[PDB]
Order: structure tokens, then sequence, then C-alpha cells
């Protein structure tokens, strides 16, 4: 009856070390509504995150797009995290160039 | 004409007991989001100078008035009926209303219903339809929302009558966004091993504007059925992003590239070349 998140984490324009950029999570495919969305940057949230507002494909499941402005780097890590009902804790999906 | 042809309102309507339920909706040309709206104080936010459409000031406080009074209302009645429909908490009621233009100038309506993520019903000539998914339910919430003339005709003003109109004065107001052209940018990688001696070549398509896009895995002039495509997904600020993949034999890669047709290009198609010995 319930339908546990997808997540897909892309960035907007191909990574180039120390060139600005946008990391994106597209959240999707779940039901219910209630969710919970961070963007990580070496398992820390980023607060400068900019989301959609709710919305809901032909099958009447939910999605979101997280995203933030970012500079890939050789070492920095980042991440997308959810906490749905479905799951018993967050969700952690890593961005791979 | 490019960009959206309809406009829709959404409804999530959450019931977590007996004493709690709220409402979260908002208003869209197609994927492109134009009204916001605030839950518990039930007001309406538009997100671009043109939201209003050709709507006047007034017209657009009478109908945030509408909604404001449907949601609370809603939530009200789904309360006094819960016992008598069988609900068990917590529930989840979505719906979508709206209108779109076709070609030939015919602008349609449309009104869906969900309970639980499944289908619940939907309106056809001005009528209440229960769908199978919904079950004796539906069929007994249309047999009671019928009893109320003035719902009815309402929801008949506001399908047929206000949103054709605010519709097209909406996609007029807003051509600037609507209708502009914005250009892909592509790039190539390599995915992950579909099979023994196998590659995935990927073809990265984004920020284009608006929506329809082709991208081929190409030999020459030769398209390659193998192409797969990805799903369509946004960015932030209106442009999308797509990958088509192409699954092929170690040996067999070389000679492919990736062309991209859109608008903005203006027949000037984007052409990658995947070269071999890792020389991307
Ligand atoms: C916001 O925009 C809407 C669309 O406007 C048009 O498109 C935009 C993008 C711009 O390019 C505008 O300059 C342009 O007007 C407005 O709605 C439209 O308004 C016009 C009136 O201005 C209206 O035309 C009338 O149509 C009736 C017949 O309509 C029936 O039949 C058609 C099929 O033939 C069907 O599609 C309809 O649903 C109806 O069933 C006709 O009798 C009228 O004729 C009379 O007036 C004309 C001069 O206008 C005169 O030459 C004639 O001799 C005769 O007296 C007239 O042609 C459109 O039908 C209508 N479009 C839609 C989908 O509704 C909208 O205007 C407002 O709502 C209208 C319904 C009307 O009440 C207006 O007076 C309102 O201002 C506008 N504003 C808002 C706030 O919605
Ligand atoms: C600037 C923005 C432009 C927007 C342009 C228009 C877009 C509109 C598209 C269609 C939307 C239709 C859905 C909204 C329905 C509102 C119904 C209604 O009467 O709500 C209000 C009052 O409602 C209540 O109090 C009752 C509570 C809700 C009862 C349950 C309703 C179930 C849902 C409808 C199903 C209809 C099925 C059959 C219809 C033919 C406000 O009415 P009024 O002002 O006359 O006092
Ligand atoms: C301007 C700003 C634009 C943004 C506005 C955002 C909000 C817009 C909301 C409108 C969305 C309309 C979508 C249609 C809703 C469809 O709802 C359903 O299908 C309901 C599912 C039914 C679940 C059954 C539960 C049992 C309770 C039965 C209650 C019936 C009460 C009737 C009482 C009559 C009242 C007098
Ligand atoms: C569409 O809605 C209108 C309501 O205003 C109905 O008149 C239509 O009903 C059909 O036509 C009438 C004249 C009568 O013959 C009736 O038996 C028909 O159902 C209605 N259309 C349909 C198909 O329901
Ligand atoms: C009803 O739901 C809310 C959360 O939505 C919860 O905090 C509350 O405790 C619930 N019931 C009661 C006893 O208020
Ligand atoms: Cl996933
Ligand atoms: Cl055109
Ligand atoms: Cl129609
Ligand atoms: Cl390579
Ligand atoms: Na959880």
């Amino acid at each position: 009856i319930q339908r546990t998140p997808k997540i897909q984490v892309y960035s907007r324009h191909p990574a180039e070390n120390g060139k600005s950029n946008f990391l994106n999570c597209y959240v999707s495919g779940f039901h219910p509504s209630d969710i919970e969305v961070d963007l990580l940057k070496n398992g820390e949230r980023i607060e400068k995150v900019e989301h959609s507002d709710l919305s809901f494909s032909k099958d009447w499941s939910f999605y979101l797009l997280y995203y933030t402005e970012f500079t890939p780097t050789e070492k920095d890590e980042y991440a997308c995290r959810v906490n749905h009902v479905t799951l018993s804790q967050p969700k952690i999906v890593k961005w791979d160039r | 004409f490019q960009g959206p042809t309809s406009f829709h309102v959404i409804q999530t309507s959450s019931f977590t007991n007996s004493t709690w339920a709220q409402t979260q909706g908002s208003g869209w040309l197609d994927d492109l989001q134009i009204h916001g709206w605030d839950s518990d104080s039930g007001t309406a936010i538009f997100l671009k100078p043109w939201s209003k459409g050709n709507f006047s000031d007034k017209e657009v406080a009478e109908l945030e008035e509408i909604f404001r009074v449907y949601i609370f209302g809603f939530a009200r009645e789904v309360q006094d009926f819960a016992g008598d429909f069988q609900m068990k908490y917590p529930f989840e009621i979505q719906g979508i209303a709206g209108c779109e233009l076709h070609s030939g100038g015919a602008i349609v309506s449309f009104l869906r219903g969900a309970l639980g993520g499944l289908d619940f019903l939907s309106v056809k000539n001005a009528s209440c339809v229960p769908s199978p998914e919904g079950g004796s339910r539906a069929q007994k919430f249309c047999a009671l929302i019928i009893q109320y003339q003035g719902i009815m005709e309402t929801v008949r003003i506001l399908l047929y009558e206000t949103c054709p109109r605010y519709l097209l004065g909406v996609l007029n107001a807003g051509k600037a966004d609507l209708q502009r052209q914005v250009k892909p940018e592509a790039w190539l990688s390599s995915g992950p091993s579909p099979g023994p001696g196998r590659l995935q070549l990927v073809c990265h398509v984004s920020g284009f504007y608006p929506k329809p896009v082709w991208v081929m895995w190409m030999r020459g002039e030769q398209e390659q059925q193998g192409t797969q495509l990805g799903d369509i997904l946004p960015n932030a600020n209106w442009t999308w992003y797509l990958r088509a993949t192409l699954d092929v034999a170690d040996g067999e890669a070389a000679g492919l590239s990736c062309r991209v047709k859109h608008s903005s290009l203006e027949g000037q198609d984007i052409i990658l070349y995947w070269r071999g010995s890792g020389l991307n």
C-alpha cells in the first residue's frame, strides 16, 4: 500500500574539479507524501538547498527536486539523504560523476 | 506553439487522525510550477510576475477564497464522513483539476481524484465517475456528492468556463518564459558493464528548454536501435536532463557518436564522438 522513494543524484553540468555547478537530487515514486530530504557535503547537511513543491505523477506517486550550488573537487563527497515512513533509517545515495 | 499547453491545480490532503489533517496545494503549467499554496493560512503564492494571466486582482482574490473555503471545508466533511466510509487513519487523498489546449484549438477539462495512492474518481461530462479501484467507497462518494447542486455547479464553472479563459490568458502573459529557447549541452561517459564483454556508453543532455528533445546513439547517419532513453529529469530554472545509453560489445564501440536535435539549435545538431582506448 506504501511505496518507498527512488533517489537519483546528478550534476547539472559535466563535473570539472574547481568549476562551479549544481547538485540535483530527484526523489520520486513514493507514497505517502511525508518525506525528509537533505543534500550532504562530506556527510554534513547543506543549509542553502532549494526544492520544488510537492508534485505527483500519473500513478499518483509523489516526486520532489532538491538542488544546491556546489563546486566538485577531488576529495569532497556529496550525497542525498532521504527519510520516509517506509524506511527504518535515512537512505543515503552518493553523487557519482 | 511551443511550451506548456495545460494548466492544472493539485491537492494532497493528509488525514493523520480524527483531529488532525493538512492540505498541500500548487498550480502548474504542465511540469512548471507557477503557484504555491500556504497550507494553514489557505493563501496563494504567485511564483512568476505573470502568474495571474489576464485575470484581475479581484478575480484572483475571488478564486483564492473559493480554494480556501473548499480546502478547509473538504477536511471537515472527510472527518465527518470518515466513520460511515470505514476509513482507517492515517490516509491520503490526492486531486488534480485543470484544462488543456489541443491542436485544432479545443480546450479539454479534467478532474481526477485518488485515495491511498490509487485511482478513486474522475469527472466526465460534468459528472462524478467512480473508478473501479475506488470500489463501493467511490460509488458511495459519487452518490453523495451529487446531492449538493452547489458544489457541482461550482466545479462545472471552474472546469469548463474559468479554466479555459485562465489557460489562454496565462499562456499569453507568460510567453517570454514559456516559449523561450534554451540550448542543451551534451557530454559522454562510460557506465557500468551491462554484461560479459559489454560496455555501456552514456550520452548526457542537459539544460534544454522546451522539453521536446531527440537524442540517439549513431553510426554515421545510422540510428542505433539499442539506444535506451532514461527518464527526463528536472534541473533548477525550468530546464531538463536526459541520459541516452547504449550497450555494446568492447571492440564495437569505435565509430559511435551521440547526436542531439533540439528546437533551440536551429538545425545545428550537437554531435559527440566516442573515441577508443581512453581518448575521451
Ligand atoms: C483573458 O483571455 C481570454 C482569451 O482571450 C483571447 O486570447 C488571448 C490570448 C488574447 O489574444 C486576447 O486578446 C483574446 O481575446 C478571454 O476569453 C475570451 O474572450 C473573448 C471575448 O473577448 C471571447 O470571445 C467571444 O466568444 C463568443 C462565443 O464563444 C462561444 O463560442 C466559442 C466558439 O465559437 C467557444 O470557444 C466559447 O467557449 C463559447 O462557447 C462570441 O459570441 C463573442 O462575440 C461577440 O463579441 C465579439 C467581440 O469580442 C464581436 O465581434 C461579436 O460580434 C460578438 O458581439 C466573442 O467572440 C472568447 O470566447 C473567450 N475565450 C474563452 C476560451 O473563453 C478572457 O475574456 C473574458 O472572458 C470571456 C469569456 C468574456 O466574458 C470576456 O468579455 C472576458 O473579458 C480574458 N479575460 C479573463 C479575465 O478571463
Ligand atoms: C489565478 C488562478 C486561476 C485558476 C483557474 C481555474 C482552475 C480551476 C480548475 C478546476 C478546479 C475545481 C476543483 C475545486 C472545487 C471547489 C468546489 C467548491 O464549491 O468549493 C468551495 C466550497 O466547498 C465546500 O465547502 C465543500 C467541501 C468539499 C466537498 C467535497 C468535494 C469533492 C471534490 C470534487 C469532486 C467533484 C465530482 C463531480 C463534479 C461534477 C467554495 O465554493 P463557493 O465559493 O461557491 O462557496
Ligand atoms: C452529458 O451531460 C448532459 C447534462 O447536462 C446530458 O444531457 C447528457 O446526457 C445524454 O443526452 C441526454 C439528452 C439524454 O439522451 C441522456 O440519456 C444522455 O445520457 C450527458 N451525456 C452522457 C453521455 O451522459
Ligand atoms: C494526531 O496527529 C498529530 C500529528 O499529525 C499528533 O501530534 C497528535 O498527537 C495526534 N493525536 C493527538 C492525541 O493529538
Ligand atoms: Cl533509488
Ligand atoms: Cl512555434
Ligand atoms: Cl472537456
Ligand atoms: Cl574509454
Ligand atoms: Na523512516
